[PDB]
RNA sequence: UUGACCUCGGAUCAGGUAGGAGGACCCGCUGAACUUAAGCAUAUCAAUAAGCGGAGGAAAAGAAACCAACAGGGAUUGCC
RNA sequence: AAGCUCCUUCGACGAGUCGAGUAGUUUGGGAAUGCUGCUCAAAAUGGGAGGUAAAUUUCUUCUAAAGCUAAAUACCGGCCA
RNA sequence: GAUCCUGAUGUAUUCGGAUGGAUUUGAGUAGGAGCGUUAAGCCUUGGACCCGAAAGAUGGUGAACUAU
């Protein structure tokens, strides 16, 4: 059960126009990679390689997005003066930096 | 007790932005503070942090306002420098 | 699974526990008329008469706690409005 | 204007993030993370399991939302995500597993609440026709429109969808800028990490003809039933062995 | 695994033979009360629920109304003549219904009923 | 008939602030001449002094 | 039919008639004592379905109970406290069952149906001679009323494993080490 | 003027009843700490001991808003 | 007085209770394991709990908020042996 | 059994592993050894070979202050 014609009919019903000649990247902000990540992930169980491939795909997306967005002239960098609510709380990142502290201290304490 | 500068602890992104971080073991561009407006804002920060708690609300407001005015004057000074070096 | 000859069971009154008592319905309607409406039901009636039907439904949710209960309360109050209109 | 959009071209998309009754704490944390990342969204509590999948559509009409992200938990163990465009089509069902939500103290990354993300998609997402329908809906869900008044003005994170196995892997990364050596982009994971496997794509809001079936979906209930049948099989093998032993002892 | 006070909660079954004699005498006393009658009520044969145990039968709680009617034993008289009745169990299968009616017919054939007073 | 995604009057987010600042305290920007940033990327000046 | 009419009228509580009546009564009960006797049940249908009869031997007591908590929460309800207080007042009667009547904002109100076990009519009539039996002394103190069963979790199912058949009895049964003669 | 009904009282009015003791086991309320382990903190001791209220020869529970996915079981309780 | 059978007649079932939000407490048990307090506050081809990806939320199984009841079970106290 | 491949008739057009392999792994197969119990020894938990530290908690009994 894979009805390609019906799937394409349904795409045509909802497909908002993303043609680059008429639609700006500031409007869609979606970029597709030019290389399948499953061709760079040989083994699915290999967590390190899997995460590395995911990160590389996201890095390519981020670089292309920055290039297009700077060409279009929208701010990209977050100023050091702009303080706003973050998705992860300040107490949460206090805990995160804390655990990083105990990890580093444990390592150098073993060395000492 | 050990310093987070000694430990290789990455910077974390909080409400205070990390900004464009500088690479470890590399030349970080030294920014020289020489404009009297810039010493004005730094000295205002130092004096505020030294004086600390003032009971009077208007006094707190005035010290904060002089800090903001020092920052502002530094801002137009830098903008004027930018314009001078960009057209002339 | 195993092959057993299916049997049809007699109707269970405990399964007939669902109330179809016309007399209970009559009692409920008469008691509604006699007692009147709660303040939140009066608010929902005002909203439904004015046409804010999506607002009424949201307020019914906020006051009851479930989509289905809000839908049933809104239907009951709309039927009361219709009966009042045809009675007047 | 009530669109809460200040832009030349208005992309009016409103998301309804819904939870079912049997969700767990991890599922609720995932839902909260997605809602925090979605500024054009509305969070909504338990939905009746005895209710109707199109009563979902009337509920979305109630809240004036044109996209539905529904969380349906089975046995308090397994997640299912229904992405939908209400009212007229199309809609996909995913089996959601392998959840690692936020407030897990091993991510080290963050982003602004409501800022526009960069959506990273895959060549498989552009090649396979059904992955193309799932890409469009995920764009409509995580779009974060350009002129929306609740979105943050600066961009700092990328949401990446990848297809490695017959599943879709989602990651969220902070773009940290580092000055070059005589800027460069580095990525640090910030948010939820979950695996989706597609099951059905229906033409229609929460119904209509089936357009795609996985036909290779292994249900966790199927694993549980296999374990139970294995236990019963060993017990019955032991009983048959006892009967054969008694018979040979008689012989 | 002795973090609690097992010493103040420990039980020794030194009264196993004494309890056995007590139970045997209790079965003797109810046989003295119900002299000609058996000291137990008739129980139906049922199938075990779980797929692990579904190939073996056991004794259930009581006989169902429709199988009792099929065997021809009145409901108000079955507990009187010593047949347990279970109003919650339902047949759902001709196999169980027929097996239980066979059991009740065997009881009918083997039963001796005294004519009231 | 298709949904028009507007924010009606009863919607919690019918009126949204222009500050584009979340639930963080205003202890920040206390030593700065501005308060928050708008959605277009422009910082927002404090009005004046009393 | 009056009993169903009253049942529906009690179901609709914030209705105008019931709200008005509850306000006036709430005032009257505040003017009255903390624990006092009733004459006739203010909710005859509830009293009847809980087991009240118009016989010589059945009495009603209305009790006022202060509402709130101890951040500590009292495991027994305000309903059980009212029953226990009414029993301590009328130590010669058996607390059959209590029901809600008013709530205001400072005190909840409860009418408690009590039965005299020493009355000849009660003793001769079955269906209540069980409460004449001596094992039922201070059911409200031992938690044997409906509120007591609800608080004890005396329900059957997988959600009531630790509390049904007695919580402390279950804990003891699970924490006894059983040693037999042949081990 | 008289007489009912309702509500609230009085009596060393007629007849009854409660208290206290006991508490081995039983039903509830309330409720620790010593100890053990772990960077720390939750946890453990323990839903225990102490305190309070209430019964009996047993108490409690108890006749499914149960278990289940069966070819079905069928109140409660206790042992393996 | 009672039981069955038949039917061109009927068939009544527990509300500040479920439930939603929340604080405490408790459990192996955020489908909140149960309980309590607090604000809101229900339904009648209804409600509760499970099963299920199977295409819609189908199927399965019971009737809560009224009550009584011996036995198998516990026992360092009572009358004894 | 497991991992990396090599890729057969064919098949529902997307379903499978056969042959040949690998400096691989098994607490593997390679013609069963376990169960019950007696005696001795060791480990852990309970008071734990015996005696002995300051403390904390629950519930009670009493008094000691030109302080009035």
């Amino acid at each position: 059960i894979n009805n390609k014609e019906g799937l394409l009919t349904a795409l045509r019903r909802i497909q908002l126009d993303i043609n680059p000649k008429t639609t700006p990247f500031s409007f869609h902000q979606s970029v597709v990679a030019s290389k399948r990540t499953e061709d760079s992930i040989p083994q699915i169980e290999d967590d390190l390689q899997r995460e590395l491939a995911f990160m590389n795909q996201a890095l390519e997306a981020a670089r292309l997005g920055r290039s297009l967005l700077r060409k279009e002239g929208v701010p990209f960098t977050r100023p050091t003066d702009y303080f706003a609510e973050m998705v992860r709380t300040d107490a949460t990142m206090e805990k995160v930096k804390q655990k990083l502290i105990e990890e580093a201290t444990a390592k150098k304490a073993a060395a000492e | 007790v050990y310093s987070e500068k000694e430990l290789g602890i990455p910077q974390l992104n909080t409400v205070t932005p990390v900004g464009v971080t500088k690479p470890k073991g590399k030349k970080k561009g030294k920014v020289f503070v020489d404009d009297r407006e810039s010493m004005n804002t730094i000295l205002a920060m130092v004096e505020a942090e030294k004086q600390g708690q003032i009971e009077s609300k208007i006094m707190r407001a005035r010290q904060l306002e002089e800090i903001r005015e020092a920052r502002r004057i530094e801002a137009e000074k830098k903008e004027a420098e930018r314009k001078a070096l960009l057209e002339n | 699974g195993h092959k057993t000859t299916r049997r049809v069971l007699k109707e269970r009154p405990s399964r007939r526990k669902g109330a179809q008592s016309k007399r209970t319905q009559f009692v409920r309607s008469l008691i509604r008329e006699v007692a009147g409406l709660a303040p939140y039901e009066r608010r929902v009636i005002e909203l439904l008469r004015n046409g804010k039907d999506k607002r009424a439904r949201k307020f019914s949710k906020k006051k009851l706690g479930t989509f289905g209960r809000a839908k049933r309360k809104c239907e009951e109050l709309q039927r009361i409005i219709a009966e009042s209109r045809r009675a007047h | 204007d009530r669109s809460n959009i200040i832009a030349e071209r208005k992309n009016k998309q409103r998301v309804l993030v819904l939870s079912s009754r049997g969700v767990t704490y991890r599922h609720r944390h995932l839902l909260n993370d997605l809602a925090s990342m979605l500024p054009h969204g509305r969070k909504d509590a338990k939905f009746d399991t005895k209710s109707r999948l199109y009563e979902l559509c009337e509920l979305a009409e109630l809240y004036n939302c044109n996209n539905v992200l529904f969380f349906e938990a089975r046995k308090g163990k397994d997640l299912y995500m229904w992405f939908s465009k209400v009212p007229n089509g199309p809609t996909v069902k995913f089996y959601a597993q392998n959840l690692h939500t936020m407030e897990e103290l091993h991510f080290q990354g963050n982003c602004l609440k409501g800022s526009r993300p960069i959506l990273s998609f895959d060549a498989a997402f552009e090649q396979e026709p059904y992955l193309k329908v799932i890409k469009e809906l995920f764009l409509h869900t995580f779009g974060v429109p350009q002129g929306h008044k609740k979105s943050k003005p600066f961009i700092d994170h990328v949401l990446s969808f990848s297809v490695a196995d017959g599943k879709i892997w989602v990651r969220n990364y902070e773009i940290r800028e580092v000055e070059k050596v005589k800027t460069d982009i580095n990525l640090i994971e910030i948010g939820p990490r979950f695996v989706l496997t597609p099951i059905i794509i229906q033409e229609g809001s929460f119904g209509g003809p089936i357009l795609y079936e996985n036909k290779r979906f292994i249900s966790p209930n199927k694993i549980r039933a296999e374990l139970r049948k294995a236990k019963a099989a060993r017990h019955h093998a032991r009983m048959e062995q006892q009967r054969d032993l008694l018979a040979r002892k008689r012989q | 695994h002795f973090r609690k006070h097992w010493q103040r909660r420990v039980r020794c079954h030194f009264d196993q033979p004494g309890k056995k004699v007590t139970r045997r005498l209790a079965r003797r006393a109810k046989a003295a009360a119900l002299a000609p009658r058996p000291v137990d009520k008739l129980r139906p044969i049922v199938r075990c629920p779980t797929v692990k145990y579904n190939r073996r039968t056991r004794l259930g709680r009581g006989f169902t109304l429709e199988e009792l009617k099929a065997a021809g034993i009145p409901r108000l008289l079955a507990p009187t003549i010593g047949i347990a009745v279970d109003h919650r169990r339902k047949n759902l299968s001709e196999e169980s219904l027929a097996a239980n009616v066979q059991r009740l017919k065997d009881y009918k054939a083997r039963l001796i009923l005294f004519p009231r007073k | 008939d298709e949904i028009d995604p507007v924010y009606d009057s009863d919607d919690t987010d019918y009126n949204v602030p222009v500050n584009t600042i979340g639930n963080i305290p205003l202890s920040f920007y206390d030593s700065y001449p501005h308060i928050g940033y708008d959605i277009n990327g422009k910082k927002i000046m404090r009005p004046a002094t009393g | 039919g009056a009993l169903k009419y009253l049942e529906e009228l009690s179901k609709k509580k914030q209705s105008d008639v019931v709200r008005f009546l509850l306000r006036v009564r709430c005032w009257e009960y505040r003017q009255l004592n903390v624990i006092h006797r009733a004459s006739r049940p203010s909710r005859p249908d509830k009293a009847r379905r809980l087991g009240y009869k118009a016989k010589q031997g059945y009495v009603i007591y209305r009790v006022r109970v202060r509402r709130g908590g101890r951040q500590l929460k009292y495991q027994r309800s305000l309903r059980a406290t009212a029953e226990e207080r009414v029993g301590r007042r009328c130590s010669n009667l058996r607390v059959l069952n209590s029901y809600w009547v008013n709530q205001d904002s400072t005190y909840k109100y409860y009418e408690v149906i009590l039965v005299d076990p020493n009355h000849k009519a009660i003793r001769r009539d079955p269906r209540i001679n069980w409460i004449c039996n001596p094992v039922h002394k201070h059911r409200e103190c031992r938690g044997l009323t409906s509120t007591g069963k609800k608080s004890r979790g005396l329900n059957k199912g997988h959600r009531f494993n630790k509390t049904r058949a007695g919580r402390r009895k279950t804990w003891k049964r699970h924490n006894t080490l059983s040693l037999w003669r042949y081990r």
